[PDB]
RNA sequence: UUGGGCUCUGUGGGUGCUUGGCCGCUGGCCAGACCUACUUCAAAGCCACCGGGGGUACCUACCGGUUG
RNA sequence: CUGGGGCACGCGGGUACGCUAGCCGC
């Protein structure tokens, strides 16, 4: 999470990893970006299963965000807080997700009707 | 402005754009000319300081 | 051609240029050059005019055409025999013409005998304006040092001209304004 | 003085995209 | 210097026969703007300080010229409604504070009389005709 | 000060004034009458007294007479260039350029001096078609004329050509030739402009001979003098 | 009859207004 | 099709004429706090006498 | 006109003659032919780069020539074209580029 | 409660205005909304034409330079 | 008839410049009373119908464009295409300022618009003349600056530091700093007051006399720190615009706030209001902004959304609608309509300015010449755009063409016509109106 | 070495490790396109820096009351 | 007499002009 702009590149495949391998020339491949955001954006978590994940922002406001192309899924947003969010983080079993926003509010959601 | 006239300036007695009482003279900028500073918040550290040292004077 | 629709333009060895529907794979139209005495097309380029084409023939003539009515509608003994124009670039801008800057049609030729590239201005019948001598390095057959010049653009919109070369080289030159400028003066280099 | 010349500043020019000729 | 002012008492009072000449198609409003702009600049000159009689004389050619051309316009357009009153007497007060600020001008005189003369004021006539001679005996 | 010039970059780029101070200043820049009397000379007797030399000029000369209709009228007495729009502007300055490519024969004549004046008390010729005016006063450039146009003239707004009359302006005197035909040997720019204007005459068929004696000893000169500056010694730079 | 103008634009006084313009005086050493 | 408005300085001071054309607009929209600035000037007035 | 030429000579004097002032200011058929471009139809409204070179708000399908015809007039818009588009010895002499050896 | 969107204005009346108000009803009038509505209009230059500001503020009598003697003919 | 007409001509009268309703003539009971009465509705209905016979002496036309066509509409229209058409005394004032590296600025207007000051984040204050090209000064300031504001004439300005705030002089030498008001984050002028009114960060509103140099009132809201302030100019009332939800109407009398308007879920970001005070529109973290009635205190209709949590919104004269978001601004029109009771929603906006990546921090509205600001991070840029600006002025209250003498003479005015701060409330015309308690009380005594 | 020199004044790269310009971003756009829809429920509290001694009628903050 | 109240005030042809005093239209 850069200033406002939101990344995710792979990982880079290492000489360490690779049996027969050498040191690439551009060693990161960039994988998406996300610009549906409107401050600073100060923690991002992955999920359990890395598919999703979370980040929490500098304006109020959270957003789930999908790995890859999911089926029954948008990509949304998460709002009600008092003074911006400091953590968020999905449950173990990734129903629930927490945040903890900055003024000392945590809030637990959930996805129901 | 214009100096005022008569009965304007009897209307605009405690009426003036530079002296303020709560600009106190301008002692802040009276000093800090003489004195070559170059921070007026460096000024008013001192001053608070300076305010510091005279209650405990007082208090003693 | 830059309005017309899935045809392309291809030039032989022999003088002829050939636009071919690439749609349903035809050939659709051919065009030959006048006075037949020049030999081989060397480069071509779309104008930003409508409808209107640079063809560069090694032996020495550029022309350009309306290549819907296959009328010739300027011809410039361009290159000479041993000196073909082989890449072209038009200025695109809207001003820099008629010895005053303001007005337009400028093209840039090159060659790849010489590293000298030309200005040329179209208005009144196409006359010359200039030559930036020796952008690159002239190219030399007795010499080590390597020479010739690759390729121009002016790209589009903006006075910049982009001009490369063999000599491991990647330049790129402006006109100014307020002092008309017949050749441009660098504005990058990278060697 | 005069007759130098200014910043290179990339000017705002549209041109015909081509990729409509299908 | 109060001219604007000055000039605000007699355009304002000019305004309800333009309001008349707006509210009829003898005008459209651009050509109404020109005119408003028309009359002002030239109240303006009169109210000057250091003012002439062939800026009076200009002034009030301006006018009668305009009572003509929407007498000829009105005619034109079939209506009998509007009158000239208004204009005649705007006219008339121009040559009154023309006489004030230059009495001495006995070009500006006879225009005056020969203005009156034309539209028929012979009672105004003789009053004007007495001051004239009483100022240039 | 980077602010700065990127401010002045605008102020000189003005084209109308907005304080009444300026306002004054730009209404009493004339050739004529004096400045004390300019400043409160309204918009009619300048029309007056131009156009009676107008009328001189036009009983002298037959094919003024669109000129007449056209940058004479009682209208053209209250347009104010400062509010139209480009293109309008532009063909204003065409009709300006005519009229000062044919007008430019008569110069030591003053009912063509007073055309001139109502040209630049009203339309600002001097100030929104500098390089013309400048271009065809050039040739009589010893005259008491050019001086007092030298006087009036805007300093930025002199073509950057034209520049190197500054030091006239800040001493009234006029410049001789031999500075002229200097100026024109170092830069191409100038004497291509004073080529193209006498062309952009005789193309139009309204040269006449002091004009064309003007400038070919001009270009004489400054060509003489220029192949003095291309001789090299070294084949490739004299080539 | 209406003739160009002429240009001729380009510290403590010199002669006295209000007593019929004494001069500054030069001051030879013998003054 | 366009038109901006503009103002000259004309409008301000015709030239020629250092009188100052002042045009007054009445708008009540343009004049807010109408009987508050009343009431004052009357008060001034008072203290005037 | 039903006006009078004295009642103009008074709209000139009084009204002014603004307008026309403006006024008076403001004083190779194809070679070849296509087949397959006949045979060509669009979706204009179904494109979004060439939703801005309609008529009306009722243009989708457009033949191939028609088509080209409307594609021709954006390149005008957007590039207008050039005046040179519309002998002598020394001409020749400068525009040839053989003179221009060392 | 309040929902959503709807606006809550202090019903309290503020203390310190009480002497810009006007406390007694002035002798001619009879009813506060007669006099309200009654004074309604500013009558200085800015909000109306200088015509009516002068018919606004002439006075009742108007006496020039002189002798006021008493009238000697019933006017009317 | 033709008199329908006159009668229309009369109602017309009647709504523009009544100032209130009618009086009821034949409720009087005494003769005298009515006779004078009748004299002063005779006055009035005058009045007011030579005030609409002189609502012809304006002398410009309102600005405007209009689209001529079916396909094309005002949203797509670009600078180019305008400065083509439009008169050159203002494609002058097409410009910009690329002042790169001393933060994003932040830009605001003088009340009559001869002069502007733009200040930046990292501490560049700079007071221009801006038509005419001359700055007026410019300092460095070292440390941060949140606001700047001129003072009654283009004279005086106010900047708004890290700590203390400071007003300065035309050549930028620095008068005086209050020290009263402290980690100021919003600075307004109440005008025809000379209040200069500051919302500190821990939301303590105080209103300092300009002239006397004595603070009037200060105010500590007991809740959160203000995110937005403005200012009705029909009646210098502040509205401010809090962390919760609501934005409240301020008034100098009152520790406890006048009216809380209940708005968007997340903070306000923005407020702006009508100059005749009649609509009041605002922008949430809830990307929608929406607006109100300000008289009868309640929304018009459903909110707008926007693509962004707008950071700045401010109107005209007239009726239109800046909303600066993002990266590029957007501009409607007939957000409010005041002749219409009911009010529709707009499809589509009046026209924008396109995001070439300047983050628009602030923008205003030039007060009568037709262009914008945008104050974003590069730098200034003023666009231009012809709906907007009042045609005509009234040159006794400002004046966009002032010389030095009607300087001095306007500023004396001002200064002899300020205001006392108490006259400040939610209907501005109440000075002498009946204390209907004290006066019933009177009756009382009278009749016992 | 078939002109030399000082001084000034511009432009361009550099002076920190090379991942594109823009936008309402999992896409599109760089000729842009559609432009105003959708809604169940306002809010949790605290703190939040002006130099010292000094007076305090009025304003304010608080604390305690009083009628309505 | 700015005291109030009443009548009339334009374009055609007529009776008539180095002119407008009168009949009917528009």
């Amino acid at each position: 999470g850069l200033k406002r702009k939101i990344e995710v590149w792979h990982v880079p495949s290492t000489p360490d990893t690779n049996e027969d391998g050498d040191l690439e020339f551009a060693p990161f491949v960039r994988h998406h970006t996300h610009m549906q955001h409107f401050d600073d954006v100060r923690h991002l978590e992955w999920s359990s299963d890395s598919r999703f994940f979370l980040s929490a922002s500098k304006d109020l406001t959270a957003r789930i965000w999908s790995l890859d192309t999911e089926e029954g899924f948008v990509p949304t947003v998460l709002s009600g807080h008092r003074q911006g969010v400091v953590g968020a983080y999905f449950s173990k079993d990734q129903e629930t997700i927490y945040t903890v926003s900055k003024d000392g509010a945590v809030f637990e959601w959930k996805y129901v009707a | 402005v214009r100096k005022l006239k008569y009965h304007e300036q009897k209307l605009l007695k405690k009426h003036d754009f530079i002296n303020y009482k709560s600009d106190n003279n301008h002692r802040d900028h009276d000093v800090i000319r003489r004195y070559m500073i170059q921070k007026p918040e460096d000024y008013h550290k001192y001053n608070r300081l300076c305010g510091s040292l005279r209650q405990f004077a007082h208090r003693l | 051609m830059p309005t017309f629709l899935n045809k392309i333009f291809v030039g032989r060895k022999d003088g002829w240029v050939e636009i071919w529907n690439v749609s349903t794979g035809k050939l659709i139209y051919t065009l030959l050059p006048p006075s037949p005495d020049c030999g081989a097309v060397t480069c071509l380029q779309p104008t930003p005019a409508l409808s209107l084409l640079a063809i560069a023939y090694s032996g020495g003539p550029l022309v350009i055409q309306n290549v819907l009515t296959d009328k010739t509608v300027l011809l410039l003994e361009a290159g000479t025999d041993d000196a073909p124009v082989t890449s072209i670039s038009f200025r695109t801008d809207g001003l820099g013409a008629g010895q005053d800057g303001r007005k337009d049609g400028v093209m840039a030729t090159a060659t790849s005998v010489s590293g000298d590239v030309t200005f040329w201005d179209l208005n009144k019948g196409g006359r010359i304006m200039g030559v930036l001598r020796s952008a690159h390095n002239p190219p030399s057959r007795h010499n080590i040092v390597r020479g010739g010049i690759s390729k121009i653009e002016f790209l589009a919109g903006q006075p910049v001209i982009v001009t490369s070369g063999l000599d491991n080289s990647l330049k790129t030159w402006i006109f100014d304004e307020s002092p008309f400028s017949p050749v441009p003066r660098i504005l990058h280099q990278r060697s | 003085p005069v007759g130098m010349p200014a910043k290179w500043d990339v000017k705002e020019a549209r041109k015909y995209n081509i990729e409509a000729d299908g | 210097a109060w001219v604007a002012d000055k000039a605000r008492f007699y355009l304002e009072r000019a305004a309800p026969e333009l309001r008349e000449w707006e509210e009829k198609e003898i005008f459209t409003k651009d050509e109404i703007r020109n005119l408003v702009a028309k009359r002002s600049d030239f109240e303006h000159l009169v109210l000057a300080p250091g003012t002439k009689p062939t800026d009076f004389l200009n002034y009030v050619n301006w006018e009668r010229s305009l009572d003509r051309l929407r007498a000829k316009r009105c005619a034109r357009l079939n209506i009998r409604s509007v009158t000239s009153h208004a204009s005649q007497a705007r006219t008339f007060g121009i040559f009154e504070r023309a006489v004030l600020k230059h009495p001495g001008s006995i070009e500006l005189w006879l225009a005056y009389l020969e203005f009156a003369a034309q539209v028929k004021a012979t009672k105004r006539w003789r009053r004007i005709m007495t001051r004239a001679l009483r100022l240039h005996p | 000060s980077s602010l700065a010039q990127q401010l002045a970059q605008i102020a000189a780029n003005s084209r109308s004034s907005f304080n009444v101070k300026a306002l004054k200043a730009s209404h009493s820049k004339s050739l004529i009458w004096e400045p004390r009397v300019a400043v409160s000379q309204t918009f009619a007797e300048i029309y007056s007294q131009c156009y009676e030399g107008f009328k001189e000029l036009c009983h002298l000369d037959s094919r003024f007479v669109p000129f007449d209709a056209t940058l004479f009228s009682a209208q053209s007495q209250e347009v104010d260039r400062t509010q139209m729009t480009a293109e309008e502007n532009a063909a204003l300055d065409k009709r300006v350029d005519s009229f000062l490519h044919l007008v430019g024969s008569r110069l030591r004549l003053m009912p063509a001096i007073k055309a001139v004046e109502w040209l630049i008390r009203r339309f600002r010729i001097h100030e929104f078609n500098t390089g013309t005016l400048l271009a065809t006063f050039l040739p009589y450039h010893t005259i008491p004329a050019f001086v007092t146009l030298l006087s009036i003239l805007p300093v930025q707004r002199i073509p950057i050509e034209y520049r190197f009359l500054d030091p006239y302006i800040k001493s009234l005197t006029p410049p001789p030739r031999a500075a002229i035909v200097q100026q024109a040997t170092n830069r191409p720019d100038l004497l291509s402009a004073i080529s193209r204007y006498t062309l952009d005459s005789c193309r139009a068929k309204q040269e006449y001979p002091g004009l064309i004696s003007f400038w070919g000893g001009i270009m004489a000169e400054a060509v003489n003098g220029m192949i003095d500056k291309m001789r090299s010694g070294r084949r490739a730079i004299q080539l | 009859e209406l003739s160009v103008r002429v240009p001729q634009l380009p510290g403590p006084p010199d002669t006295l207004s209000d007593w019929y313009n004494i001069p500054r005086t030069n001051l030879t050493p013998e003054l | 099709k366009i038109k901006a408005l503009t103002r000259s300085i004309t409008a301000q001071q015709a030239p020629g004429s250092d009188v100052q054309r002042a045009p007054r607009n009445l708008a009540p929209e343009l004049h807010p706090f109408e009987r508050a600035r009343e009431y004052q000037r009357a008060l001034n007035a008072v203290k005037l006498e | 006109a039903e006006k009078d030429a004295e009642e103009e000579e008074l709209e000139k004097f009084v009204l002014g003659a603004k307008e026309t002032f403006r006024e008076q200011l403001f004083r190779d058929a194809p070679a070849w032919e296509d087949s397959d471009d006949e045979r060509l139809t669009i979706s204009l409204a179904g494109a979004t780069r060439l939703r801005k070179l309609r008529i009306s708000e009722s243009e989708d399908l457009v033949s191939g020539i028609e088509y080209a015809r409307r594609l021709r007039q954006q390149y005008l818009r957007l590039y207008p074209q050039p005046d040179w588009a519309k002998p002598l010895p020394l001409d020749s002499f400068l525009r040839d580029a053989n003179s221009f050896k060392v | 409660d309040y929902k959503l969107k709807d606006v809550i204005i202090n019903e309290k009346r503020v203390k310190k205005n009480d002497k810009y108000l006007a406390t007694g009803l002035p002798h001619p009038f009879e009813s506060q909304q007669q006099y309200e509505r009654s004074l309604r209009l500013p009558v200085g230059p800015e909000w109306m034409t200088k015509e009516t500001f002068q018919d606004a503020t002439k006075p009742r009598v108007i006496i020039k330079q002189g002798i006021i003697a008493p009238m000697s003919k019933p006017m009317y | 008839k033709a008199e329908l007409d006159r009668i229309r001509r009369y109602k017309q009268a009647q709504k523009k410049y009544g100032r209130g309703p009618r009086v009821d003539i034949k409720s009087v009971r005494d003769k005298k009373l009515r006779r004078t009465l009748t004299n002063l509705e005779n006055k009035y209905k005058t009045a007011a119908l030579k005030a609409k016979e002189a609502e012809i002496l304006l002398e410009n036309q309102t600005g405007f464009l209009e689209p001529e066509g079916e396909l094309e509409r005002t949203y797509k229209v670009r600078q180019d295409e305008i400065v083509k058409e439009v008169a050159v005394e203002v494609a002058q004032k097409k410009f910009e300022l690329k002042l790169t590296e001393l933060g994003p600025y932040t830009c605001e207007y003088s009340r009559n618009g001869r002069d502007l000051i733009l200040a930046g984040r990292k501490g560049h204050v700079a007071t221009m003349d801006w038509r005419e090209g001359k700055l007026g000064c410019e300092l460095q300031l070292g440390e941060t600056v949140r606001d700047a504001r001129f003072l009654h004439n283009n004279q005086f300005f106010a900047v708004a530091q890290k700590k203390y705030v400071y007003i300065y002089d035309h050549n930028g030498v620095e008068i005086h700093c209050l020290r009263k008001h402290v980690e100021v984050s919003h600075m307004e002028f109440l005008p025809y007051h000379f209040l200069l009114a500051t919302l500190s960060i821990s939301g303590q509103l105080k209103y300092q006399d300009t002239s006397t140099g004595q603070i009037v009132a200060e105010i500590a809201t007991k809740h959160g720190t203000p995110v937005s302030l403005t200012q009705n100019p029909y009646n210098a009332i502040l509205h401010i615009g809090q962390q919760n939800g609501t934005v409240t109407l301020w008034s100098p009398n009152s520790t406890d706030p006048l009216v809380k308007l209940l708005a968007h879920r997340g903070p306000v970001r923005s407020l702006a209001v009508d100059r005749e005070g009649r609509y009041m529109v605002s922008t949430g973290q809830d990307n929608k902004m929406c607006i109100w009635d300000i008289r009868n205190f309640k929304e018009a209709v459903n909110s707008y959304f926007t693509r962004a949590p707008a950071t700045s919104v401010a109107i005209s004269d007239t009726g239109l609608t800046a909303v600066g978001w993002g990266t590029h601004t957007t501009i409607w029109k007939g957000l409010f309509n005041k002749e219409r009771p009911v009010q529709v929603k707009v499809d589509s906006p009046y026209m924008t300015w396109g995001g070439q990546g300047q983050v628009v921090e602030r923008v205003r509205w030039c007060p009568f010449e037709d262009i914008l600001g945008i104050g974003h991070n590069e730098g200034f840029s003023s666009i231009i755009v012809p709906g907007a600006g009042e045609a005509n002025y009234d040159a006794l209250e400002v004046n966009p063409f002032e010389t030095k003498k009607q300087r001095q003479e306007g500023e004396v005015k001002a200064l002899l016509n300020k205001l006392q701060p108490e006259m400040i409330a939610l209907d501005p015309n109440f000075i002498g109106n009946l204390d209907l308690r004290s006066e019933k009380q009177r009756q009382a005594e009278r009749d016992l």
